[PDB]
């Protein structure tokens, strides 16, 4: 049991290490859709203006 | 350091 033992550590050691860099890969990738869905709100407003510019 | 990797990496085999 001296090998499986030590494979049962190292296998749960690698599955923890990837559950949590999968949670803050998650963070970045929302960080960076923030930056984009922000991007798609203030040039829908803008558009709105000038569309009400033009009646001027 | 060589006995213990020796008497270590036998432990492990065991």
């Amino acid at each position: 049991s001296q090998k499986n033992g030590i494979a049962t550590l190292l296998q749960a050691e690698k599955e923890a290490h990837e559950i949590v860099s999968k949670a803050r890969k998650y963070r970045q990738d929302k960080l960076k859709q923030a930056k984009t869905d922000a991007a798609k709100e203030i040039d829908s407003y803008k558009i709105q203006k000038d569309k009400e510019l033009k009646e001027f | 350091q060589r006995q213990v990797i020796f008497e270590c990496s036998k432990f492990i085999e065991v």
